């Protein structure tokens, strides 16, 4: 249900993976403070992906994959803006 | 011959009686420090300089390292204390030898060719300076501070322009900092040198160094290792590379690797 | 350390007197080099100096002089170092004085940009070498001295100079190689003054005298621009300058030569209305 979320935009900083499966689900695993659990967010306006809560990633923090990264040409410890994500409207 | 035991002995009864006990000092042990302390205690600091040089000069004959080491410490503390930074500069480029070859120390010889390279350039004497800074950002590239040395790098680049002598070491230098700047993963200013290097100085567009550095920089931003390999041999089929580019590559290559972890 | 304001101050005071001074500044001025104080350190060399010129010791003052120099240019304070070599300069030559007004030549052209005071030292310092018979300091000193009149608007006596090192440098197995420049620089020089036929003398007497110039490339390029001038096509002469620079890199001076060239070619077009 995505009704109802907060949409406030957030600058999150991309770090590694936190292990193998992580990376193999294809879910931003965030915090339980940073957004609700199986979500979508949109990122820089363009990335859109599932959110997973995870206690290993404080808040404030998003965790990216190898992939993820080409497909938006970033390195390490970079700054994204991350908001809610509503496809259908 | 006096028996240098002997002449100690009085050297040590007698110690007008610390230049006495300095010059028995001397005759036992050119026979064969205390003669060097000795004097600092008459105030004679210069002969105490020349007296810890020489035992400096025996002390690495004689295969004991620390004492060298140690003599030349205070030798530099008194020439610098006196004004000769020349002194103090020479003898400090030569304990970084020292604790680089010898005790293996690496950042005592980082520190000890930095402020010999410092108190050249205050001398203007550029060469010898060049020389200390040279070794200073090997060690310091080999040491994992990649920045400080492509620094250090910047610095010889901007004292050797325009020296149609140094031309040669400009050729390597802008390559040898663009590669510290690869190895800090910041192929942008890697990008940025090779710019620089290749607008400003003629015989470094067209070096060999200049393509290879362009080719490795065009390979890491890539992340294609075996391309990097493949362009290092092919720099090596032509220009034999040295052990400090070998470890900076290597180091290039497994941040790739990382990279390629970080990739998953 | 004993404070070097106070040492100052006691010379000062004191100010066989001169003498104490002087080593007073001189102790006070190492404290200040000891602590990078370059600046501070170089006044208190020029005091100690002045004290030493009052004591009749002119020797030492020039060295102190020397001191004050090294150490104002280190610190970056060219004025004070082109005035402590003035005075060290003053003081050698009265009793060194061409090597040192080959450094202050140095520091007006590069640091001060005073590229006349540049040019008088640096005739001044080859003369003296000359009176000295070291051929190969005053024939830098007069290549220097050549290049910045020639990039100065003075064609006429840098190639005065440039017949003075290709006299000096002839038969000469070392300078080879520099007498192959000189007379092309030679003639350029005359080019730029507009005399083309002096030029082609030049030329002539390079290729009769020094067969390596005669065979040199440097020799047909010469020939060209000659050849270019008297024909007045500017574009021949920038086929030849971009054929030359193909083969042997050009440098800034033959560039601004060369460019004043084309320009008097123009300034002829315009003429020619």
């Amino acid at each position: 249900d995505m009704t109802n979320m907060d949409t406030r935009t957030r600058h999150l900083k991309v770090s590694n993976c936190p292990n193998n499966s992580y990376a193999l689900a294809n879910v931003a695993a965030v915090s339980p403070n940073d957004f609700p659990n199986n979500i979508y967010i949109i990122i820089d306006n363009l990335f859109v992906f599932t959110t997973r809560h995870s206690n290993d990633i404080p808040p404030g923090t998003i965790g990216f994959n190898g992939n993820q990264r080409t497909w938006g040409g970033w390195s390490l410890n970079q700054d994204v803006q991350a908001k809610a994500f509503d496809l259908f409207k | 011959m006096s028996d240098p035991v002997e002449l100690l002995k009085r050297a040590e009864k007698k110690g007008y009686k610390f230049e006495e006990a300095a010059d028995l000092c001397v005759q036992a042990a050119t026979i064969y420090l205390k003669a060097a302390d000795y004097q600092k205690k008459a105030g004679n600091e210069d002969e105490a300089g020349n007296t810890y040089v020489e035992a400096y000069k025996c002390f690495k004959s004689g295969g004991n390292s620390v004492n060298a080491v140690d003599s030349l410490e205070n030798a530099i503390q008194i020439f610098t204390h006196r004004g000769q930074f020349r002194r103090g500069a020479n003898f400090k480029f030569e304990l970084g030898e020292i604790l680089e070859n010898d005790l293996h120390d690496y950042a005592k010889a980082i520190d000890c060719y930095e402020l010999a390279g410092e108190w050249y350039a205050q001398d203007q004497s550029v060469a010898l300076s060049n020389k200390c800074f040279i070794k200073c950002a090997d060690l310091k590239a080999l040491d994992g501070q990649y920045i400080e040395a492509s620094d250090i790098y910047s610095k010889l680049i901007k004292s050797s322009m325009g020296n149609r002598l140094s031309q040669w070491s400009l050729k390597d230098y802008f390559l040898k900092k663009g590669l510290c700047q690869l190895a800090a993963t910041d192929a942008v200013a890697a990008a940025r040198t090779l710019q620089e290097g290749q607008s400003e100085d003629p015989n470094f567009a067209d070096s060999r160094e200049s393509n290879f550095l362009k080719s490795l920089i065009d390979a890491v931003n890539e992340g294609d290792s075996e391309q990097l390999s493949e362009h290092c041999k092919e720099f090596d089929n032509f220009m034999r590379l040295d052990k400090w580019k070998i470890t900076i590559l290597n180091k290039i290559k497994e941040s790739i690797q990382q990279q390629e972890d970080d990739l998953l």
